[PDB]
C-alpha cells in the first residue's frame, strides 16, 4: 500500500491510497507488460478460511461476482471552517492504516505535534480481535506501563506499525512530512 | 530542508516521486495531475505496494468550489468470482485466482477528466525515464524483497527484474523496468482504453489466466470508476473531514474520533504520565468499540449498510460507546459487541 498528500498552489488537494494489497500482489507478474497484478482478492472474508483463532467470517464482506472487497484504507482531508486545507492525511499498513490516521491527526490536532512530529510519533494498535495491543519499540513506557495496570496485554512490534504520509497548513505555509519508517521524503517550492 | 513549503508541497514514500509530483505543479499540473504522475513514479519504486496492476482511492477537494469527492477505482471481483471460491489463505493470496479487476488506471482517468491541467502523456513521461535508466533500490522495497527472497528467487518472471544473479535485490542496487516502461508508453499514447479495452488487454487476460485466474475480457472491458459526489464528512471542532465511506473505512475513523472528541483532549492529556497513561488508554478503547462495528461494513452496493454507517458516524452513538469506556480497566472481546449479522 502507498498513501500520497498532495496541495497545489491555489490551496486544492489529493489525499489519495493505493495497494496491490500484500507484498507483489498475486505473485503474477506479466513477462510481456511488466504488470505485477494485485491479490485483492484476498481482502474478502471466506466462509471457508479462518484467519484468526476464534474469528468467524464475515458475511457482510463475502466475495460475489462485480463486489468490492471491504478496506482498512482511509485517504483523508481535513477542511477548515473557512474553505482553506487544514491537513491531508492517509497511511498504509492493513488494518493499521485506520488506527494510525486517527493518531497522526489525534496527535497534530489535539496534542498540538507539528506534522513531522505527528508523523514520526510512536504508534500503537488494537483491532479487537486479536485480543492484544501492538505498541511500537520506542512508544513511551509510561503508556505500556498504563495500559499493562490496565489489563491490557501489550506486545511490541517486530518492525513498525503503518507508514503515514501529511501535509498541515501552517504559519509559514504547507508543512510535509513522509514516515521514516519507509524512508519518503516530500517535495515542494 | 525542514519541508515547510510557500507554495505547495507532495509527501509521497520515495523522494524521486514527490519530485515528480512538485515537478508537476511546478508546470501548471492540478494537484491531481502531481499526484498521477507521483502515483506512476510509486507504482514502479515501491513496486511491491501498489501500481497499475492495482486499485485505488482518491479524495479531492476543490478550494474554488470548496467541494470534496472521492475516487473509487478499488478492483472488483471479477463476473466468474463466487463467495466459496477458496478454501485456504494460499489460494486466495497467491497465483491468477486471487487477482482482482485492476482500477488504477481508470482511477487515473476519471481524476484527470475531472480535474486534469496538463496533457495525460505529460503524466507518464518521468516515470518512463525512471523505468529504463533504472534506480537504487530504496529502503521499503529492500526490505519487501528481502520478507519475500523465497517466492521472489523461485519465480524466474519475477526474478527476472527483481534480481542479481538469482539473488533478491539489495537496498542501493539498480532497478530497472523496461516492460512496465514500454507499458507506461503505450499508457501515455493510446490511453485509458488501452488497459481496459485496447491494445494490452488480451495480454493482460492471457498472464490472469496463465497463473490460474478467471478475469475475462469482459471484466475489463466493463470495469468503471466511480465519482462519489458526497464522501464521507465528520465535524470536528471548526474542521470538517472528508474521507469514503463503505467500502473503505472512513465509518471506523469517524467513529474512533467521535468517542474520542469527547473526552477534549489537547497537549495537557500528555503533559504527565497520568494524564497520558488514561489518553492512551482511552485511544485504545475507542480503537476496539470501532473496530466492534467495522465486521458489519461491505461494498454498499452489495449489502444495505446505510444505518451501520449511520450509527458509526453518528455522535450520539459514539457518546453512547464513549460512557463504557471505563477508566480503570480495558474488557473481554464481547463486552464491545463485535457482530457478524444485524
Ligand atoms: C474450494 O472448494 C469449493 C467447494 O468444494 C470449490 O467450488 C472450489 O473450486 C475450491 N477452490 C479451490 C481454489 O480449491
Ligand atoms: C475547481 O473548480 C474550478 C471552478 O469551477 C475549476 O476551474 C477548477 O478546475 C477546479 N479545480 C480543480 C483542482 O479541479
Ligand atoms: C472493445 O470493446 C468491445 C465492447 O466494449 C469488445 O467487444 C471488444 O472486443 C473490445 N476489444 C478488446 C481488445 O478487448
Ligand atoms: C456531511 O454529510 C452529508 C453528505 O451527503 C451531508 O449531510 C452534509 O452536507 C455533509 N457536510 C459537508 C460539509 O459536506
Ligand atoms: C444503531 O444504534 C442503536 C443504538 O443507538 C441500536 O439500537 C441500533 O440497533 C443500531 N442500528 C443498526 C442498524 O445497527
Ligand atoms: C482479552 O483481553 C482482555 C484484557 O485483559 C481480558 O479481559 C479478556 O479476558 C481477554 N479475552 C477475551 C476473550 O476477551
Ligand atoms: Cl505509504
Ligand atoms: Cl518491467
Ligand atoms: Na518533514
Amino acid at each position: 500500500t502507498a498513501h500520497l498528500s498532495v496541495v497545489a498552489e491555489d490551496g486544492s488537494a489529493v489525499s489519495a491510497t493505493s495497494t496491490i494489497n500484500l507484498y507483489f500482489g498475486s505473485k503474477v507478474r506479466s513477462p510481456v507488460s511488466g504488470i505485477l497484478f494485485n491479490n485483492e482478492m484476498d481482502d474478502f472474508s471466506s466462509p471457508s478460511i479462518t484467519n484468526e483463532f476464534g474469528v468467524p467470517p464475515s458475511p457482510a464482506n463475502f466475495i460475489q461476482p462485480g463486489k468490492q472487497p471491504l478496506s482498512s484504507m482511509c485517504p483523508t482531508i481535513m477542511v477548515g471552517q473557512d474553505g482553506q486545507v487544514r491537513m491531508v492525511v492517509g497511511a498504509a499498513g492493513g488494518t493499521q492504516i485506520t488506527t494510525a490516521t486517527a493518531l497522526a491527526i489525534i496527535y497534530n490536532l489535539w496534542f498540538g505535534y507539528d506534522v513531522k512530529r505527528a508523523v514520526e510519533e510512536p504508534r500503537l494498535h488494537n483491532q479487537l480481535l486479536p485480543n492484544v495491543t501492538t505498541v511500537e519499540r520506542n512508544i513511551d513506557q509510561a503508556v505500556t506501563a498504563a495500559l499493562e495496570t490496565r489489563h491490557h496485554h501489550t506486545q511490541i512490534a517486530s518492525t513498525f506499525i503503518a507508514v503515514v504520509q501529511a501535509i498541515v497548513r501552517t504559519a509559514g505555509g504547507w508543512a510535509a512530512a513522509s514516515d521514516s519508517r519507509k524512508g519518503g521524503e516530500p517535495a515542494g517550492y | 530542508d525542514n519541508h515547510v513549503y510557500t507554495r505547495a508541497a507532495v509527501a509521497a514514500d520515495a523522494k524521486q516521486c514527490s519530485k515528480i509530483g512538485r515537478d508537476a505543479l511546478r508546470d501548471g499540473g492540478s494537484a491531481v495531475d502531481a499526484a498521477i504522475a507521483a502515483l506512476l513514479c510509486v507504482g514502479l519504486m515501491n513496486a511491491h505496494s501498489m501500481g497499475i496492476g492495482g486499485g485505488l482511492f482518491l479524495t479531492i477537494y476543490n478550494s474554488t468550489t470548496r467541494k470534496a469527492e472521492v475516487i473509487n477505482a478499488r478492483e472488483v471481483a471479477p463476473r466468474l468470482a463466487f463467495a466459496t471460491m477458496f478454501n485456504s489463505s494460499e489460494q486466495s493470496q497467491k497465483g491468477g485466482l486471487s487477482v482482482a479487476v485492476p482500477g488504477e488506471i481508470r482511477g487515473y482517468e476519471l481524476a484527470h477528466q475531472r480535474h486534469g491541467r496538463l496533457p495525460w502523456a505529460r503524466l507518464f513521461q518521468p516515470s518512463i525515464q525512471l523505468a529504463r535508466q533504472g534506480f537504487p533500490v530504496g529502503k521499503g522495497l529492500a526490505a519487501a524483497l528481502e520478507n519475500k527472497r523465497t517466492v521472489i528467487e523461485q519465480q524466474p518472471v519475477l526474478c527476472e527484474v527483481f534480481c542479481r544473479d538469482r539473488k533478491v535485490l539489495r537496498e542501493g542496487e539498480r532497478l530497472t523496468l523496461p516492460q512496465l516502461a514500454d507499458t507506461y508508453e503505450t499508457l501515455a499514447i493510446e490511453g485509458a482504453q488501452a488497459f481496459y479495452n485496447g491494445s494490452l488487454t488480451a495480454q493482460i487476460v492471457k498472464d490472469i489466466q496463465a497463473a490460474g485466474g478467471i478475469v475475462t475480457a469482459e471484466d475489463l472491458n466493463n470495469y468503471r470508476a466511480e465519482l462519489i459526489e458526497h464522501p464521507l464528512n465528520i465535524s470536528l471542532g471548526d474542521a470538517v473531514l472528508y474521507m469514503p465511506s463503505a467500502p473503505l473505512s472512513g465509518p471506523v475513523l469517524a467513529l474512533i474520533l467521535n468517542i474520542l472528541k469527547g473526552y477534549n483532549f489537547s497537549r495537557e492529556s500528555v503533559e504527565s504520565p497520568e494524564q497520558k497513561g488514561l489518553t492512551y488508554h482511552r485511544i485504545v478503547e475507542a480503537f476496539r468499540f470501532a473496530y466492534a462495528k467495522r465486521t458489519l461494513l461491505g461494498d454498499p452496493k452489495f449489502v444495505d449498510v446505510t444505518e451501520v454507517v449511520r450509527n458509526m458516524t453518528s455522535e450520539f452513538f459514539a457518546a453512547q460507546l464513549r460512557a463504557q469506556i471505563s477508566d480503570d480497566t480495558t474488557h473481554p472481546i464481547s463486552y464491545y459487541k463485535p457482530e457478524f449479522y444485524t
